[PDB]
C-alpha cells in the first residue's frame, strides 16, 4: 500500500466493523469490540461522494453522431465525417478509461492515508505508556478503562496520570 | 494488558476495479458509471411517437408514390423510421436532386401539412388528366402517378402552349415543393406527348433560379420505362413567391408541404410499441441513470455519454482484505 | 512551564476560494485565475493596422461596385474586415452570386486589393458601351447606373449584336480576382431589344478554366422593379495565365478587377465601433488585452488569444489551505 | 488533510507567520515569535510555478473556430463543421476544467507533505530532550536559548550538549 | 564503533533526465522512451504488397492511358500508389478531368484493375475511327497519337454525322470504371469540319445515371498548341447495370475500362522517395517506421499499423528513481 | 522529494546496491555489505510496469489523416479538414505531454514512500535498542551478527533478546 498501513503494516481489515472505513479495536476487563472513527470517516464520504459528482457533471457533456447520407461523389466529405466522429469517440474513450485508472489508484491512496494518520495520532499520545505489537495494535503498560479507551479516541488521553503505574509496569517485568 | 488497535473496514464484497498500478483489486465500495442495456425497441419522446414509413422509403412517402397512400396528409413526429427493406420510392426512374440534401432537411423537421399548391387548372390548354403510368401502379390501380405531382401532357389536338403558374407564400411557415423534367427516349415519345420544338421547363423566386430541357435519349429499362425523369424540390420561404414556366416536359407541382422545423432518422428493424423514454438510440431504449453508454453513438433524447468501453467501474470503498475464516 | 517550538503553516485574510476534486468552496492564501472573462466591446488596429469597415455595403456590393459603394472604390489595406449586418447595399440588380460562399472565404484570406482596369470599353468592338445602366443600381447621385466593375454592353442603334472578344494575360506576379455576368431577360422582346436574334452564348476560358452559359428567359418575380436576372460570376486569374472572353449577346462584361496579395484571415459581422486603438487579440464581440491563458469570450478571433472555453472560472490554487486564527 | 498535518493534527495556521509558507514558533524566556523555514517555502515557490508554467504551456495551443458561410443545399457539411466546432470545444473545457481539481487537490497535499517532513525533521532532531505534544508542538526538558532556538531551525542542534540536564528534568 | 544498518537506495551511472510537473531536468535511474523519430527514408511492400510507381505519369495520365504512358498500361494490383510531385505525362489534350479529386479519391480505395476493351471500335455505325490523333497526344515513338482508353471520333468523309449507339451490360461482379469525353473546338469552322453541321450532343445512361452534355465551342488560350478543349469524365458502372451511349456528334467515346477490385484502406502518396525491394508493417509519406514505440514523430500521414503520431520531441516516462550517485572526485 | 526520504532525509544513492531499487547497507564485525530488500523492490516493478502497460493500452488508437485532394471551389471543406486533423493532433499531443508529466511527477512520489516506508519499519523494530544517526543510519546498543541483520531485513527482529545488552550499553555511555 503506498502510506504503508492497508494490507500492509495493518495485515487486514475488520469485517466486524460495519458502521465505518476506518477505526478502532480496543480490548479491556470490561469487554471488547470495533468502533469507528466518525469524524474521518465522515470526511472521506464527502471527499469521494465529491469526486464521484466531479466527475459526472465534467462529464456532462456528449458529442453527437449523425445519419446524413453521403451520394458517390461525397467519397471525401463522407470519409471526412467519418474520421472525425471515430475520433472523438477515441478521445473520449481514452478520456474515461484513464481517468478512472488514475482516480482509483488515488482513492485507494486516500484510504491507505486515513488509516495511517489515525495510527499515528495514537502513537503519539501514548509514548512509552503502551507497547507497539505488530500489526497497528498497542498494549498499554497500564489498566486502561473505557474512559481511557475514549480518551485515546477523541484525542484527549491523559498521559502523565499513568505515567508512574506504566512505567513501575513497563520495567518491573 | 489492554489492546488499543486501528484498523480499516472489511466485507464480502469480489467487486473488482482496475488502478494504474494494480489490475485485479477488490474493494468494499464501488459505482459502476456505465450502461451496456437496451431495450430492443422504438418509444415515444417528449410523450410524441415517431413515424414510421413502413414499407415506404422517404422519397415514396414525400414524392406521394400512390402506394405509399397510408402516409398522405399532416403528420408529427419526434423521429423517422425507416425501414431498411421498404421498396416504395421512386417508382419511374430518374435522379432525385440532391438527395442527401433534402433527406437532412426533412429529418430536422417535426411536422408537414400536405395542401394544393398549384390546381391542375393552373395550367391553361394542356391535358392535366392524362396521368399517367404503369411504373407506378397504386394496390387497386395498374396505371396511377405521384399524388404531389401532374404529368402534364398535349391536349387531344396539338398544340402544347406556353403554361404559366404562380403561387405567393403568404404563411409564416416555409413550403416545400417538388417539379419534374420529363425526358423521352425517343423524338416519336416526344413529339406525341408535347409540341414539336425546343422545349424548356424554367422557374424563379425572389432568391431561387431554375432552367432545364429535355435530354430526349434512351435508357436501360427500369420499371418498363427506357425515358427517365428528372426530379427537383426547393423550399419557398415565407413572403417569397414562385413563378412557373413551360412549354412542354414539366412534370408540375401540385400538391406541397408547409414545413415545421435535432431530429433524426433511424433506418431499423426494430418494433413500434406503446411506451415512453426519454432516450432512444437507434438499437434501442436506455431507461437509466448512468454517466456513460455502450449502446449507440446515434440517438435522440438526453442520453449518457457514448464510448467504447465495456466498464467503468470506479473504487469508492479501500482495498477488501476481510479475515480468513476455515 | 517549558519553552517550546512548534512546527506550522501560513495563513492570511484571503477569502479567495478554488474547488478541488476532493472538496468545494476551499479558502486558499494564494492562487492564480487562468481565464479572462472581460473584453473592450470595440475593434482596434491588430498589427498596427486597421481593419476594413464595409458600414452600408456587403460584401456582395464592394467587390462587385454597387454605385452606393463607392465610396469604398480604391485600392484596400486589411487586417481584418466588418461587415455591419444591416448593411443594405449588395447586389443591386436582381440575380444570383454563384459559388458566394466560396467567394467569401478566398476575399476573407489575403490582406490587400488594387483595383484596375482589366478590360477597357475598347476592348469590344461594333457594339454599344454606354447605355448600360439600369434603375435597379441608383448611384446617390443619379437613378440609372450600374456596378463600376461591370460593363452591361447592349446592341448597337444600328443592329446587330456581333461576335466581341477579349483576351488578357496576367503578367503579373499576384492572382485576379475579376468578375462577370450573363443577362436573363424577362422577355424575347427585351432580348431582342437589347440583343440581336439568334441563339446567344456567353463563354469564357484560360489555360485551366471553362465557362459557356446561354440566356434562359422567363419572368421571375420582381425584385427592385426587375422580373429579369443577371447570374453573376468570379474566378481567379492566375500568374501567367490568359484570360480569354467570347460573347455574341448577354455578356455583362468584366471592367475593373483586383490584384489580390494574400495568415488567420477574419469577416467580423458586428456593429462594434471602430476606434483608434492598438492590440494584440481582436474577437467578434470585442479586444481582449490579457496575459490570461484561458478566455471565455468567445470562439472567433483574429490576432494572439487565450483559448476559448465554456468555464466560468480555472482558478488554480497556488498557496496553503487558508485556516487563520 | 491527506499527509495530515494542515487542518488535521496541526489544527489551525499562523496569520503571524507572514514571510512563508511553513514556519516555526517559538516561546521562551526572551520572548516569542514566527519564522519561516526559507528552504522548503523556497523549493516549494519553485515547484509551484514550474507546474503552473507546464500548465500554461500545454495549453498554449488554440483551435481555430472559423464562421465560414454555408449555403441552402450545404446543411449537412455546416452542420457537420458546427458539431465540429462544438467537439474540440466540449473537450478542451473538460480538459482544463478537471485538469485545476485533480491540481488543486494535489497542490494541497503537497503543502500537506511539506508541512509534515518539516515537523519530522525537528523531532528527530530533538529525540528525548523535548516532548512531543499532540499539535506539532516540542516542549523542551531544557533551557533553549535564542541560540538553541535558531539551531533548531538550522539543522544544528547539539542533542548530546543537552542530553544531561534534560534527563535530570525528565527524571524530577 | 558499533554495527551499523541503514535503509537507502539504487543509484546509477544515468545521465538520462525527465521532466515532471514540478521540476526539469531529472536525472533518474531507470526510463523508457515512448516516442519514435527515426524512419528509413523510402517505400516498402505493405502487406507483402508493392505499391504502384507511376513515375513519370501522373494519376490522370495513367488511367486515360496517355500514349507515353504504356509502361503502366493494363493490368495493375497496389498497396499504395505513389505519384512522383513533377510527372510530365498527364493530360495532353488540354481540358477538365471532371470531379477529379472524387476520382483521385475513388482509385486509392483502390487494390486493383483489370484492364480490357468496353466498346470495340465497330461499336459505332457510320463514323470514322482510325483519325482520332493529335500531336499534342504523341507517343514516344509517333508524333500524332491518342489516349489508350479513349476513342476520338470524327465524322467520315459524307458530311454527316449518324447518330451513333453503343451498349454494354455489365454481367460481372465486380464494377467497371471507364472513362468518355465530349470536345470543344476553337471554331465553327473545326466543328463544320470534324462532325456534322447542326446542334450535337453527347447523352448516355445507366439504371441509376444520366449524362447529357453539348460542344461549347469557343477559342481558348492554347495549350500543348491546341486551343480547343476535351472535357473528360469518369463514372463506375455497378454489377449487374447496363450503359447506353448515344451520340450526335463531338464524342470521344469509352474504348478500354477498368474492372475493379476494391480494398480491404488505401493510400496515395505523392512523393520522390525511392522504391524498394523490402517489407513494412507502417508506411509514412516521409518513410517507413520500424519500431515498438507507442507515439511517432515522423508522420501523420501512412498507411499500415502506425504508433500516434504527435508533435512531441520526446516522451520518457520515469520507471526508475531520482539518481543521486555519490560524488567519486 | 515528497515523502522526504529520497534526496531528503537520506541524501543520496547507492551506486553500490546493484540487485534493487531499495536496500539496506550493513557493517558488522563480520562484514560489510549492500542488500536490497526484494518484497518492496518487486512489488515497485509490477506496480511501475502495469503503469507503462496500462498507458501504451489507452494510447493504442490512431486518429487518421488523410492525402485527400480539395479544388480551388473547395477551400472551405478544405480548411475543415485542416482545422479538423490539426485540432485532434494538438488534442493528443497535449494529452501524452500532460500525462508524462504527470505520471512522472507520481512515479517519483512512489519511490519515495517506499524508502520511507522501508525506514519507517525497521525503525519500529529497534525502537531503543539502536540509536539513529542521522542519514537513514542507525547505530545498534548491542552486538548485531549476521543472523541479527537477516533478522531486520526480514520483519523478525528479537527486541526483547537484547533489551538488558542495550540498556546497559546505553547507561554507561
Ligand atoms: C499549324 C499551326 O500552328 N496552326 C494552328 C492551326 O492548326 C492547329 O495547329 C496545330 C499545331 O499546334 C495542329 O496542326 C492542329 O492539327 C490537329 C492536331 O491537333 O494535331 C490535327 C489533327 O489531325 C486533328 N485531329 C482531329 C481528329 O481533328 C486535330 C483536331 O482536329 C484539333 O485538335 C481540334 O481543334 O488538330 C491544328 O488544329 C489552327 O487551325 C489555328 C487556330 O488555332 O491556329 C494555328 O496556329
Ligand atoms: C472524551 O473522552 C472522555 C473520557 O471518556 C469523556 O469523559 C468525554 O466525555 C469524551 N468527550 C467527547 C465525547 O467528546
Ligand atoms: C443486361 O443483361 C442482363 C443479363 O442478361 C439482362 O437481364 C438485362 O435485361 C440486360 N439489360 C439490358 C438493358 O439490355
Ligand atoms: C488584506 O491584505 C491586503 C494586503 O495586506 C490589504 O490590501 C487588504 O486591505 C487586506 N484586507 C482587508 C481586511 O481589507
Ligand atoms: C501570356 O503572356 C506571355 C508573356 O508575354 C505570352 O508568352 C503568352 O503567349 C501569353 N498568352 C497567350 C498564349 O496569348
Ligand atoms: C545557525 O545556528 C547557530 C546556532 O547554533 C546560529 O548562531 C547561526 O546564526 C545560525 N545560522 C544561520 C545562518 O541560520
Ligand atoms: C534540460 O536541462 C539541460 C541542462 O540541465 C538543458 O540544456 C535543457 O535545455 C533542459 N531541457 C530539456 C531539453 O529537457
Amino acid at each position: 500500500g503506498i502510506f504503508g498501513a492497508i494490507a500492509g503494516f495493518i495485515e487486514g481489515g475488520w469485517t466486524g466493523m460495519i458502521d465505518g472505513w476506518y477505526g478502532y479495536h480496543h480490548e479491556n476487563s470490561q469487554g471488547s469490540g470495533y468502533a469507528a472513527d466518525r469524524e474521518s470517516t465522515q470526511k472521506a464520504i464527502d471527499g469521494i461522494t465529491n469526486k464521484v459528482n466531479s466527475i459526472i457533471n465534467k462529464m456532462n457533456t456528449q458529442f453527437e453522431a449523425v445519419d446524413h447520407e453521403f451520394s458517390n461523389l461525397e467519397r471525401r466529405i463522407g470519409n471526412l465525417n467519418k474520421r472525425m466522429e471515430d475520433g472523438f469517440l477515441d478521445v473520449w474513450t481514452y478520456n474515461a478509461e484513464l481517468l478512472v485508472l488514475l482516480e482509483n489508484e488515488r482513492t485507494l491512496d486516500l484510504h491507505d492515508a486515513n488509516v495511517k494518520n489515525l495510527y499515528e495520532k495514537v502513537k503519539s499520545q501514548l509514548r512509552d505508556n503502551a507497547n507497539d505489537l505488530g500489526n497497528g495494535c498497542f498494549e498499554f503498560w497500564h489498566k486502561c478503562d473505557n474512559e481511557c479507551m475514549e480518551s485515546v479516541k477523541n484525542g484527549t488521553y491523559d498521559y502523565p496520570k499513568y505515567q508512574k503505574e506504566s512505567k513501575l509496569n513497563r520495567q518491573g517485568i | 494488558g489492554d489492546k488499543i488497535c486501528i484498523g480499516y473496514h472489511a466485507n464480502n464484497s469480489t467487486t473488482q476495479v482496475d488502478t494504474l498500478l494494480e489490475k485485479n483489486v477488490t474493494v468494499t465500495h464501488s459505482v459502476e458509471l456505465l450502461e451496456n442495456q437496451k431495450e430492443k425497441r422504438f418509444c415515444k419522446i417528449m410523450n410524441k411517437a415517431p413515424l414510421d414509413l413502413k414499407d415506404c422509403t422517404i422519397e415514396g412517402w414525400i414524392l406521394g408514390n400512390p402506394k405509399c397512400d397510408l402516409l398522405l396528409g399532416d403528420q408529427s413526429w419526434s423521429y423517422i423510421v425507416e425501414r431498411p427493406n421498404a421498396q416504395n420510392g421512386i417508382c419511374y426512374p430518374g435522379v432525385l436532386n440532391e438527395l442527401e440534401e433534402l433527406k437532412a432537411f426533412i429529418g430536422s423537421g417535426e411536422r408537414v401539412e400536405r395542401f394544393e399548391m398549384f390546381p391542375k387548372s393552373t395550367w391553361a390548354g394542356v391535358d392535366t388528366s392524362r396521368g399517367v403510368t404503369n411504373a407506378c401502379p397504386s394496390y387497386t390501380i395498374d396505371s396511377s402517378f405521384y399524388r404531389n405531382l401532374v404529368w402534364i401532357v398535349k391536349t387531344d389536338s396539338a398544340t402544347y402552349p406556353v403554361i404559366k403558374g404562380t403561387y405567393n407564400n403568404t404563411g409564416t411557415q416555409p413550403i416545400l415543393y417538388f417539379w419534374g423534367v420529363h425526358h423521352p427516349l425517343d423524338t416519336t415519345v416526344q413529339d406525341n406527348l408535347y409540341g414539336s420544338g425546343d422545349k424548356y421547363v424554367r422557374m424563379g423566386t425572389e432568391s431561387m433560379n431554375f432552367a432545364k430541357s429535355p435530354e430526349i435519349a434512351a435508357r436501360p429499362a427500369v420499371n418498363g420505362q427506357r425515358s427517365r425523369i428528372d426530379y427537383y424540390w426547393s423550399v419557398l420561404r415565407p413572403g417569397e413567391t414562385l413563378n412557373v414556366e413551360s412549354n412542354g416536359n414539366l412534370i408540375a407541382p401540385w400538391y406541397a408541404y408547409k414545413f415545421v422545423s435535432k431530429g433524426a432518422v433511424f433506418k431499423s428493424d426494430l418494433p413500434i410499441e406503446n411506451c415512453d423514454a426519454t432516450c432512444q438510440t437507434i438499437t434501442g431504449v436506455l431507461r437509466t441513470n448512468k454517466t456513460f453508454q455502450n449502446v449507440s453513438p446515434l440517438w435522440i433524447g438526453e442520453c449518457p455519454k457514448y464510448v467504447k468501453s465495456e466498464s467503468l467501474r470506479l473504487a469508492t470503498g479501500l482495498r477488501n482484505v476481510p479475515q480468513i475464516a476455515t
